[PDB]
C-alpha cells in the first residue's frame, strides 16, 4: 500500500515515509482495510476497500 | 506591686518591672507606656485611651473591652478568648496559643499574628479581621453580613458566609471547605507572580 | 545547622532552628550559618542573608 | 421493615468487569515498580529551574490531547502571547503526547507537558523575553 | 452511503437558526462573522452580587447554551469574563477567574465536544461602555465565547 | 417558598406551607404534618433514600454511600441528594447534646497514602457540611481511615461498592 | 455487535491504562518481554526430584517500530 | 430549576473501578517520568546567548541543507561583520539543515550552535567587530 | 444443567425474609451490613437467675435459630457473652464462658455446615447501655453471635 | 491436562506446578473428568468436560 | 522460611478445647516438616518450615 495524505498515520506501521517541505507525508506500509489516524488530537478511523 | 488603676486623663510611662500578674484597669486617656518585661493576664479599658505595652512574658490571658482603646502589645501570650461589642481595635504582635474563640458584633479592627493550632471565628457586622501573619491548622469562620475576614490556615480550612461579606484565603490549605449562602465571597487575592508558587492538587480543588 | 521561619511581622522575623532553638531577628543583624540579614521580605515567604540564603517554611 | 443496602448502580457488564479486573493487577505492579524505582533512584533537581512561572501564565485550562506535540504547544503560546522558538532537527518518527487533564494552570500543564516528552523534546521559557523555547534533542 | 452518514451527528440548521433567534430575542448577544462566533452573556442573569455563588434558575439556562453549543463542531474555545471597579484590581481579576473556572468545568461536565477550554478573567481592564452608573446591573459586566469554526 | 442549595443555611419551614395548602381543613393539615415529619416518617425516607441507619444499644449510626452521593474522586459534594441531606439535617436537629464522630473509608486500589488523604477531604468536608448548619464545634471529631477494617471482600466487584463508605456514629450521654 | 459497543464506549481509558508510548525505549525500541516463575518443582520419574525457586524467561526480543501498538490489534 | 449530571458519569461500580484505576497508572507513570528525567542547570547550560547588536536585529527567510561555513560566512556578510574560524575542518563536514520563513540571525545562529553540539562553538565580539568558529579537536 | 444445581439447598431468600422479621418482631436484634451480620439475644429470655442453666422452652427458639444459621456458606462463627456486673470479675469470666460453651456445643450438635466456632465471655467489661439498673433484666447482659457471609 | 487456578489440587498427583508472584498455581497432569479440591479446610469435587 | 511447593496438608476435627492444646496437637500433627513458637510477651505465634534440601 502507498498512501499520500498530511495527517499522523498510527496503525499498522508502516516501511517508508516521506515529507514534502509543505509537511505532505507519504508512505509505504502493507496491505490493510483500516487506518488509524491522529487528526487535530482526535482520534479517527479510515476504511480502505479493493484489496 | 499587683493592684494598678488609672481613671481621669492619666499619663504613666515606665519600663524595667519584673512581675509575676499584675490587674489593670484603665479609664479616661490612660496614655500608658510599659516596656518592662512584665507579665500579666487581667486588663481592663473603659474607652478612648492609648495604651503600648512592650515585652511580655506571660502564658494566660483573658482580656474584653467595651469602649474604644488602641493597644498595641509586644511580646507572646497563650490567649483563650475574645469577645467584642463596641468599638474595638486591635494589635498584637505574637501568640504561641493552642485553641482562640474570637466573636465580633458591632465594630472591629483586629491584627493578630502568631501560631494557633484551632480557632473560631465569628464575625457578625462591620468587623475587619485579619489573619495575615498568623497561621492555623484547624480554621472556623462564620462570616455575617458585611464582614470582612483573612485567613491564612495551613492544615485545614472550613468557612461559610451568609451574604454580602469578603473572605480572602492569603494560603492554600491542604484542605480547604468554603459555602457561600446569599452573597458571600471567598476569594485567593494573591500576587499570581510567585516564582515558586505551588498549584492545586487532586485533593485541594474545589469549585465554588 | 538549618533555620526555618515561623511568622513575619513587617521589621522582624521569628526563626526555629534544627535544633528547636528561638529566634527573634531584626532588619539588620547577625545569625550564624547565614550572616548578616540583609532584606525583611514579608510580602512572601523568603528573607535574604549575607550569605546568600533564602529561608522558607518547611513542609 | 424492608430491607436495603446503599450502593445501587445500574446493571453492570461482565466485559467491565473483566477489564477492572485486570487493570487492578497492572495497577498494582506499576505501583511497586514505581516505589522500588524511586528507591533506587537518587532524585537531584526538580524542573522549577529549566522552567519557572510568571504573570499572565496563571491562565488555566482543560485538555485531552492524544496526538503530536507541535500544534498543542502552538495553541498553547498562542493562549500565552508568547514568541515560539524551536530548536533541533524534527524526527522522522514524530513524538506522540496525549494528555487528559482536567482544569490545571498553563505552567504546570508545561511543566508535565516536558515531563512526559522524556529524552526526544524539551520546553524552556523565558519570562524575561517572553519567550517559550522547544527543543528537539540531538540524538543519534 | 448505507455506511457513510450524510451529516453530522444529529444536526439540523433550522434548529440552530431557531436557538439562534430565541437567544437573540432572550437577550444574549450573538455574534457571527467570518467562520469565527461570539456569545455574550450579561451576569446579572448568571450570578449574584459581586459574588461566585450560581444561581439555581440560570443552569436552566446554561443547560440550553450547553445543547447549543454541543449541536457545533470545533476544536478551543475562549472563556472570559469582565465586570465593574469595586475595590481592587486583584479582587475583580480573581472574581473573574473564578467565574469563568465554574462556568468552563460544567460546560466540560456537560457533553459538548472540544480539546481545549482556555479560562482567564480580567475583571474591570477592558471597558465596553462610557457609561458606567451601574453596578452589577451595568452591562459590561460579562461573560464572553469566542471559538472559530472547525473546517 | 424554599430554595434547593440548602435554602441559605436556613431552619426550614415546611409546616406553614403545609397549612397554607391544607386551608387554601387546618386539623387535618396539621396532623398529616405531625405525620409527614415524624420520626420514623424521617427514617422511612431516610430508607427510600440510599442511607443505612443502624439503632443499637444507646449508640446510632448513618452509613452514606460516596459513589452515589460524590462527584468521582473528588471532595465536591454532589448537589441532586439535598432531600436527603435536608433529612439529614431535619434528624439531626434531635440530638442536641451528644458528640459525632464521623470517619471515612475507601476501597483498597491505590496509593495508601493517597486514599487515605482522600478520605480525610471526605470526612472534613462532610462535618463541615454539617458545621455550616449550626452546630458547635466542641461535639465534633472528623476522621478518614484507610482500609483497615473492610465491612466487605474487595476483591468482589459488588462488595468493593459496598465498602466505601461514610460512617457517622453518636454517643447519648 | 454489544461486546464492540461496550468495548469503544470507554476508549479513552484504554489509551490511559495501556500507555505503550511512555514504555517505548529512548532509541525507538520496543523492549523485550520476560515471564518469571516461582517455586518450580518438577518429578520427572521416580528416583528424580528436580526443583528452583525463581526462574526468568525471554519471550519476544526487542527490536524496532513505527508507531508504539494500542488495543485495537489486540481487543478489538 | 433543572440541572443534569454528567453525562458520562460511572454510574456503575465497574466503571468507578475503571476511572479510578486509570488515575492511580498515570499518576505512577508521572512519578516514574519526574523521577526519571535528567535536566541541566540553567547556570551553566552551554547554549549561545542574545549577542544584541543593532545591525542582528535583521528578519530573513532562509532554506538551506548542508555544511555550516559558507553559510555563516554569507550570514555575516548580511550582518556587516568580519568572519574568521579557528580550527581545522574534518574530513566528514558538519551538517545541518534551517528552514524558517521569519525570525532574526541572532537565534539563527544560536540553532546553529545548538545543532553544531559538541563539534563546533559560534562567539561573537561586538567590540571589534567579528564573529568566529571554534572547533574541537 | 438439570443435572447441575440451580441454586444452594434449601435454600429461598423470600423465607429468610419472614423469619428475620418474624425475630425481629419476636425482639432479638438481627443486623445487617456488608457481608458480616450480628445477632443480639438477651440473656433473659434463655437463662435463668445468675444461671449457666437453661429453661426448656429455649430449646424452641434456638432450633429456629438453627434453621436460620443453616441458610449461609460461611466459615466460623463468634459467639460473645456479657454479663452484669454481680460479684467479681471471676464470677462473671466463668459465667459468661460457660453459657458461651453451653450455647456452642448445642450448636454443632445441630447441623450446621461450619468450620469453626469460636466462643468467648466478657463479663460487664464492655456494655452498651450506660442505664444499668436492671440485674439480669439488664439489655447490655445479652448473647452476641457474629458471623460473616462468604460468597 | 493444563489447569490454572489459585485453589489446591488433591487426588491425582500433578506431574508439574507453578506458583505465581500472587499465589496463583498452575499445574501439569494427566486426563481425568473429575478433580478433588479444597477450599478452606472444606473439601470439593470438580468435574470436567469435553475431553 | 519458605513453603516447599508440595503443600503441607492438615486434617483436624476436635471438639472445644483451649487454643494451647489447639496449637499443641497442630504441632503435633505437623512433626519433622513444620514447627510452632509463641512468644507470650512478645504476643507473637510464628511458625518455621523445615530447612531441608
Amino acid at each position: 500500500m502507498y498512501v499520500r495524505t498530511n495527517l499522523t498515520i498510527l496503525s499498522p506501521g508502516w516501511l517508508a515515509s516521506m515529507t514534502s517541505a509543505d509537511g505532505t507525508h507519504a508512505y509505504e506500509m502493507q496491505k490493510s482495510p483500516v487506518l488509524l489516524v491522529s487528526w487535530h488530537g482526535k482520534v479517527m478511523q479510515l476504511k480502505v476497500e479493493g484489496l | 506591686l499587683n493592684r494598678f488603676r488609672y481613671e481621669g486623663a492619666g499619663v504613666v510611662t515606665g519600663n524595667n518591672l519584673r512581675t509575676s500578674y499584675l490587674d489593670l484597669y484603665l479609664a479616661n486617656e490612660g496614655t500608658t507606656r510599659l516596656a518592662g518585661n512584665i507579665g500579666l493576664q487581667k486588663l481592663e479599658a473603659v474607652g478612648n485611651g492609648v495604651t503600648q505595652i512592650n515585652g511580655v512574658s506571660s502564658r494566660n490571658l483573658q482580656i474584653v473591652l467595651k469602649g474604644d482603646p488602641k493597644v498595641l502589645i509586644s511580646g507572646f501570650v497563650n490567649l483563650r478568648q475574645l469577645d467584642m461589642y463596641g468599638k474595638g481595635t486591635l494589635s498584637l504582635y505574637w501568640i504561641k496559643s493552642d485553641t482562640l474563640t474570637i466573636r465580633a458584633k458591632k465594630a472591629a479592627k483586629i491584627q493578630l499574628a502568631g501560631i494557633v493550632n484551632r480557632l473560631d471565628v465569628e464575625l457578625w457586622d462591620f468587623a475587619q479581621f485579619k489573619g495575615k501573619y498568623l497561621r492555623a491548622q484547624r480554621s472556623f469562620v462564620k462570616t455575617h453580613d458585611k464582614s470582612v475576614a483573612e485567613i491564612s490556615a495551613v492544615n485545614h480550612q472550613s468557612s461559610l458566609a451568609t451574604d454580602a461579606s469578603d473572605i480572602y484565603y492569603y494560603n492554600l490549605s491542604k484542605t480547604r471547605a468554603d459555602f457561600m449562602a446569599f452573597n458571600g465571597s471567598v476569594l485567593d487575592m494573591r500576587e499570581w507572580g510567585q516564582s515558586d508558587l505551588k498549584d492545586f492538587d487532586r485533593y485541594n480543588k474545589q469549585f465554588p | 545547622i538549618i533555620y526555618y521561619i515561623q511568622a513575619v511581622i513587617p521589621g522582624r522575623a521569628w526563626l526555629i532552628g534544627s535544633n528547636g532553638s528561638t529566634l527573634t531577628v531584626r532588619e539588620g543583624s547577625k545569625i550564624p550559618g547565614y550572616g548578616m540579614v540583609k532584606l525583611i521580605d514579608s510580602l512572601q515567604g523568603r528573607i535574604l542573608t549575607s550569605s546568600g540564603q533564602v529561608i522558607k517554611f518547611s513542609q | 421493615m424492608k430491607f436495603k443496602k446503599p450502593p445501587i448502580n445500574n446493571p453492570s457488564d461482565d466485559a467491565t468487569i473483566k477489564l477492572a479486573e485486570a487493570a487492578v493487577s497492572v495497577s498494582d505492579s506499576m505501583l511497586e515498580m514505581a516505589k522500588v524505582e524511586k528507591v533506587i533512584t537518587p532524585p537531584s533537581k526538580d524542573n522549577t529551574l529549566t522552567i519557572p512561572n510568571a504573570y499572565n501564565l496563571q491562565a488555566r485550562a482543560s485538555v485531552d490531547w492524544s496526538g503530536p506535540i507541535e500544534e498543542l504547544t502552538a495553541r498553547i503560546a498562542k493562549a500565552a502571547h508568547f514568541r515560539f522558538r524551536v530548536l533541533g532537527k524534527s524526527p522522522s518518527v514524530p513524538v506522540l503526547i496525549s494528555i487528559s487533564t482536567k482544569d490545571e494552570s498553563l505552567a504546570e500543564i508545561l511543566r508535565d507537558i516536558d515531563y512526559q516528552a522524556g529524552k526526544k523534546a524539551s520546553i524552556h521559557v523565558y519570562p524575561n523575553s517572553q519567550v517559550v523555547e522547544l527543543r528537539y534533542a540531538k540524538i543519534y | 452511503v448505507p455506511k457513510l452518514p450524510c451529516r453530522v451527528d444529529g444536526a439540523c440548521d433550522a434548529t440552530i437558526i431557531k436557538m439562534m433567534t430565541d437567544l437573540n430575542k432572550k437577550g444574549i448577544k450573538v455574534a457571527s462573522v467570518g467562520q469565527n462566533y461570539l456569545i455574550s452573556i450579561p451576569a446579572s442573569a448568571l450570578f449574584a452580587d459581586q459574588s461566585p455563588r450560581l444561581n439555581w434558575a440560570s443552569y436552566s439556562l446554561l443547560n440550553e447554551i450547553a445543547a447549543f453549543l454541543k449541536q457545533f463542531r470545533k476544536i478551543a474555545i475562549t472563556v472570559t469574563s469582565y465586570s465593574s471597579k469595586y475595590v481592587s484590581v486583584k479582587r475583580e481579576r480573581a472574581l473573574t477567574l473564578a467565574r469563568s473556572r465554574v462556568v468552563s468545568e460544567y460546560l466540560w461536565s456537560q457533553g459538548v465536544d472540544s480539546r481545549i477550554i482556555f479560562t482567564q478573567g480580567l475583571g474591570s481592564d477592558k471597558p465596553i461602555t462610557s457609561y458606567t452608573l451601574g453596578g452589577d446591573r451595568s452591562p459590561n459586566a460579562r461573560v464572553e465565547i469566542t471559538f472559530r469554526r472547525a473546517v | 417558598c424554599f430554595h434547593p442549595p440548602y435554602n441559605n443555611f436556613q431552619p426550614d419551614r415546611r409546616a406553614v406551607k403545609r397549612v397554607g395548602v391544607d386551608t387554601g381543613g387546618g386539623t387535618v393539615g396539621l396532623v398529616a404534618s405531625i405525620y409527614r415529619d415524624s420520626k420514623r416518617k424521617i427514617i422511612r425516607d431516610l430508607q427510600k433514600q440510599d442511607i443505612q441507619y443502624v439503632e443499637y444499644g444507646d449508640t446510632r449510626t448513618l452509613i452514606i454511600p460516596t459513589d452515589k452521593y460524590f462527584m468521582f474522586s473528588s471532595p465536591r459534594l454532589n448537589e441532586i441528594c439535598y432531600p436527603g441531606l435536608n433529612n439529614v439535617i431535619r434528624l439531626l436537629n434531635f440530638y442536641p447534646q451528644s458528640t459525632i464522630y464521623v470517619a471515612g473509608f475507601t476501597d483498597n486500589v491505590g496509593s495508601r497514602s493517597h486514599k487515605r488523604k482522600l478520605s480525610q477531604a471526605q470526612a472534613e468536608t462532610m462535618m463541615t457540611f454539617l458545621w455550616a448548619n449550626g452546630i458547635a464545634a466542641k461535639r465534633l471529631k472528623a476522621e478518614g481511615y484507610g482500609d483497615k477494617n473492610a465491612i466487605s471482600d474487595n476483591a468482589i466487584i459488588h462488595g468493593s461498592a459496598q465498602n466505601r463508605r461514610i460512617e457517622i456514629q453518636w454517643f447519648t450521654s | 455487535k454489544i461486546i464492540d459497543e461496550q468495548l469503544n464506549k470507554q476508549a479513552r481509558n484504554l489509551d490511559a491504562i495501556y500507555d505503550f508510548n511512555s514504555l517505548v525505549l529512548e532509541h525507538n525500541i520496543l523492549p523485550p518481554v520476560l515471564l518469571e516463575g516461582r517455586n518450580t518443582l518438577n518429578l520427572a520419574d521416580a528416583q528424580s526430584i528436580r526443583i528452583s525457586d525463581r526462574t526468568y524467561k525471554v519471550a519476544k526480543q526487542a527490536h524496532f517500530i513505527t508507531t508504539p501498538p494500542t488495543w485495537r490489534q489486540y481487543l478489538w
